[PDB]
C-alpha cells in the first residue's frame, strides 16, 4: 500500500466481498437501405462470403445469434448478418477483444420503420484484480 | 442484494440469522444491537455484516416478468 | 504431559476457550495459520445450472453456493478430485447434491439451505451434509422465489483447501492473545496521561499474577503461555478442527523429510 | 485474467520438486534450501526450532517474493555437523510436540461437557 | 420442453417463424427474448 494505495483481504474477495456483476447491452438492426434489398440475421456460409471474422462462428445458431446461455470470451461473434451484393457478405458484430463472460438475454423487435432489430446483454461477474482503481 | 452468507473476514455463518433479525425487533420490541447481541454476534467485523446490508431482492421480487 | 501443555477453561458445540502452556511462540501462530488456510474440507468446486428464472443471477448464485458450510466429519476417507482417477468426478470424486424449487403461492417462497438435496453414492461416509445450526430448522438462506420463477441445478461438490478458495476453510473465527501486560515488552503502549487507565485490561488477566512494578525489567524472558479460543464454523466442530489441523501440519512437515529422504538418490 | 491459478500456491507445478540443496559460496559450510509451494506457516516453525538447537550457528528464511510460493532457507552449523541432519532433527522434534500436543488436547477434551 | 422465442409481459412458449415479423399474439407486445439454449453451463463457482 503505497502513495495512496491499498492491500485488500483475498479471502473476503473470495468469501464474495467487493465483487461486481458487469454488464454489456450490444445493438444492430437491419433492412436500412430498402428497395428490398436487406440485411439478413443468419448463420454465414464460408463460401462467397470473404468477410468473415477472425472467430468462427459454430457457437452460432441457425438464425445467426446465439441464446442466453453461451458462454462467450475472445472474438467469437454474437451477432452474424449478411448483406446482399448486386452472393452475400459478412456485417456479423464480434465481441470486444478484451473482455469476457455470459450472454445474459437476447431482445428482438421491430423498430417504428418496420427494421429487424436486437439487442443483446452479455454479463460477467468481474471480481475485484490487483489494479482496479478503489 | 441478497443477504451475505457469511461475513467477509471473521468467517461466522450469518445468512440463517436474517430472517430471524426481522421478526426479532418485530415481536419482541427490541433494538437492533441488542438482537444482534441474541444471534452471538459478537465480533462486529460479523456485527457488521447483517446491519449493513438493506435486502433489496425484495424489491427485485415485486417485478412480475 | 510430555512437553506441550494445555488446559482448558471452557468450551462448546462451537467455541473452546483455552491456555495453551509451555510452547515457543511461533508454533501457535503456525497451528492457526494451518487451521485457518490448510484444513481440507468439501464444498462446491461446479455447478451445472440446469434453468434459472429468479432474479438473481446464477454467477451469484453459484457463488452462495459454494459457501455452504458442509459436514466433513470423515472427510479423510474421501479422495482430492485433482488425485482420484474419476473422469472429472465420480462418486469417489465428489458428491453430487440437486437442486429444484418453483413458486408455490404467490407469498414469496424462499430457498433455504435445507432443500438442497443428495444424489452421489455415499458408501458409508458422513460427507455432504449441509450442516443447519438455526433453530427454525432452516439454514443458509439462498434466494427467494415469487409465485412465477423457477429454480434447477445440480452441484457437484468436491474436497479442497482453504488455500485455493475461502470455502474450503473450517474457523476462519479465533482468537489469540499471550501476555496481560506486556511483561516481554514487545508492545510499546500508545497513551495520552497514563497507559493503564486509558487501556482496558485483557480479561485473561486474572490467572497471571500482575507486576508489582517494584522489579526491573527481565530480560531473558520469552513467550511460552497464550490464551486463546476457537469459533466452530460447523463444517467440522472444534475437537477434530484442532486436531486435523496438527494432522495436516505434521503430514506437510513429514513431506519435507520424505522428499529428502528421496533427494538422497543414487 | 492474469492471476496464477489458485492451486499454483499448493500443488507443485511441471518440474518443479519440492526441495533442492545448493551450498553457499563465499561462506563456511553452509546451505540454502529452495522451498517449493510453502507459505511462512513451515518456514517459521522450522527456524524456530532450529534456532532452540544448540550446535546450529544460522538459521533464516526469507520470502523472496510473497507473489509466488517459494522462500529460501539458509543454515550453517559448526564443521562435522550435515545440517540436513540438523533439519531432520528440528522436524523431528517439532513432530513429537504436536503429537504429544494432540494426545495431551485429546485427553483434555473428553473430560469436558457441554 | 423446446421453446424458441419468449416475451416479457407473459411469459408464453412461442416457437417462432422464419419471414415473420415480431409480434406475441397473446401478449400483444412486440417485445421478444429468446430462451436459453440445451447446452448447460460449467460453472467454477468460485
Ligand atoms: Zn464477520
Ligand atoms: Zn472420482
Ligand atoms: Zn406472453
Amino acid at each position: 500500500n503505497q502513495e495512496d494505495s491499498m492491500i485488500m483481504n483475498q479471502s473476503s474477495i473470495d468469501r464474495g466481498l467487493f465483487r461486481s456483476l458487469f454488464f454489456r447491452s450490444y445493438m444492430d438492426q437491419e433492412k436500412k437501405y430498402g428497395m428490398s434489398i436487406t440485411e439478413t440475421f443468419e448463420k454465414p456460409q464460408r463460401t462467397n462470403t470473404l468477410r468473415m471474422k477472425h472467430g468462427t462462428y459454430d457457437k452460432l445458431d441457425d438464425d445467426g445469434l446465439i441464446a442466453p446461455g453461451v458462454r462467450v470470451s475472445g472474438e467469437d461473434v454474437i451477432i452474424g448478418k449478411t448483406t446482399p451484393i448486386s452472393s452475400k457478405r459478412d456485417a456479423s458484430t464480434p465481441l470486444r477483444s478484451t473482455e469476457n463472460g455470459i450472454v445474459d438475454q437476447v431482445l428482438v423487435t421491430t423498430n417504428q420503420d418496420g427494421l429487424k432489430f436486437v439487442k443483446v446483454r452479455v454479463r460477467t461477474t468481474k471480481i475485484p484484480q490487483i489494479g482496479d482503481k478503489f | 442484494m441478497i443477504v451475505p452468507v457469511r461475513c467477509f473476514s471473521c468467517g461466522k455463518v450469518v445468512g440463517d440469522k436474517w430472517e430471524s433479525y426481522l421478526n426479532l425487533l418485530q415481536e419482541d420490541e427490541l433494538d437492533e444491537g441488542t438482537a444482534l447481541s441474541r444471534l452471538g454476534l459478537k465480533r462486529y467485523c460479523c456485527r457488521r455484516m447483517i446491519l449493513t446490508h438493506v435486502d433489496l431482492i425484495e424489491k427485485f421480487l415485486r417485478y412480475n416478468p | 504431559e510430555e512437553g506441550p501443555q494445555v488446559k482448558i477453561r471452557e468450551a462448546s458445540k462451537d467455541n473452546v476457550d483455552f491456555i495453551l502452556s509451555n510452547v515457543d511462540l511461533a508454533m501457535a501462530n503456525s497451528l492457526r495459520r494451518v487451521m485457518i488456510a490448510e484444513i481440507p474440507t468439501l464444498a462446491i468446486d461446479s455447478v451445472e445450472v440446469e434453468t434459472n428464472t429468479t432474479v438473481l443471477a446464477d454467477e451469484f448464485i453459484a457463488h452462495r453456493l459454494g459457501l455452504i458450510p458442509l459436514q466433513s466429519m470423515d472427510i479423510e476417507q474421501l479422495e482430492y478430485s485433482r488425485d482420484c482417477f474419476c473422469e472429472d468426478h465420480c462418486d469417489k470424486c465428489s458428491v453430487v447434491l440437486t437442486l429444484q424449487a418453483f413458486g408455490e403461492s404467490e407469498s414469496t417462497t424462499n430457498v433455504y439451505s435445507k432443500d438442497l438435496v443428495i444424489v452421489s453414492n455415499l458408501m458409508g461416509r458422513n460427507i455432504g451434509h449441509p450442516i443447519i445450526q438455526d433453530k427454525e430448522g432452516n439454514g443458509v438462506l439462498i434466494c427467494k422465489l415469487r409465485k412465477g420463477q423457477e429454480l434447477k441445478l445440480t452441484c457437484v461438490a468436491k474436497k479442497g483447501i482453504a488455500k485455493e478458495h475461502a470455502k474450503w476453510g473450517p474457523a476462519a473465527a479465533i482468537e489469540f492473545e499471550y501476555d496481560p501486560w506486556n511483561k516481554l515488552k514487545h508492545t510499546d503502549y500508545w497513551y495520552e496521561q497514563d497507559s493503564a487507565k486509558e487501556w482496558p485490561q485483557s480479561k485473561n488477566c486474572e490467572y497471571e499474577d500482575p507486576p508489582n512494578e517494584g522489579d526491573p525489567f527481565d530480560y531473558k524472558a520469552q513467550a511460552d503461555t497464550f490464551y486463546m479460543n476457537v469459533e466452530s464454523v460447523g463444517s467440522i466442530p472444534v475437537d477434530q478442527v484442532v486436531v486435523r489441523g496438527i494432522d495436516t501440519l505434521q503430514k506437510k512437515v513429514a513431506s519435507i523429510l520424505l522428499a529428502l529422504t528421496q533427494m538422497d538418490q543414487d | 485474467m492474469n492471476a496464477p491459478d489458485r492451486f499454483e500456491l499448493f500443488l507443485l507445478g511441471e518440474g518443479e520438486s519440492k526441495l533442492k540443496i545448493d551450498p553457499d559460496t563465499k561462506a563456511p559450510n553452509a546451505v540454502v534450501i529452495t522451498f517449493e509451494k510453502e507459505d511462512h506457516t513451515l518456514g517459521n516453525l522450522i527456524r524456530a526450532e532450529l534456532l532452540n538447537d544448540r550446535k546450529v550457528l544460522f538459521a533464516a528464511y526469507k520470502v523472496e517474493h510473497p507473489f509466488f510460493a517459494r522462500f529460501k532457507l539458509r543454515i550453517q552449523t559448526t564443521e562435522g555437523y550435515d545440517p540436513k541432519d540438523a533439519l531432520k532433527n528440528a522436524c523431528n522434534s517439532i513432530i513429537n510436540k504436536l503429537g504429544a500436543l494432540k494426545t495431551n488436547f485429546e485427553t483434555e477434551w473428553n473430560l469436558q461437557t457441554l | 420442453a423446446t421453446l424458441k422465442y419468449i416475451c416479457a409481459e407473459c411469459s408464453s412458449k412461442l416457437s417462432l417463424s422464419r419471414t415473420d415479423a415480431v409480434r406475441c399474439k397473446d401478449c400483444g407486445h412486440r417485445i421478444l427474448l429468446k430462451a436459453r439454449t440445451k447446452r448447460l453451463v460449467q460453472f467454477e463457482a468460485r
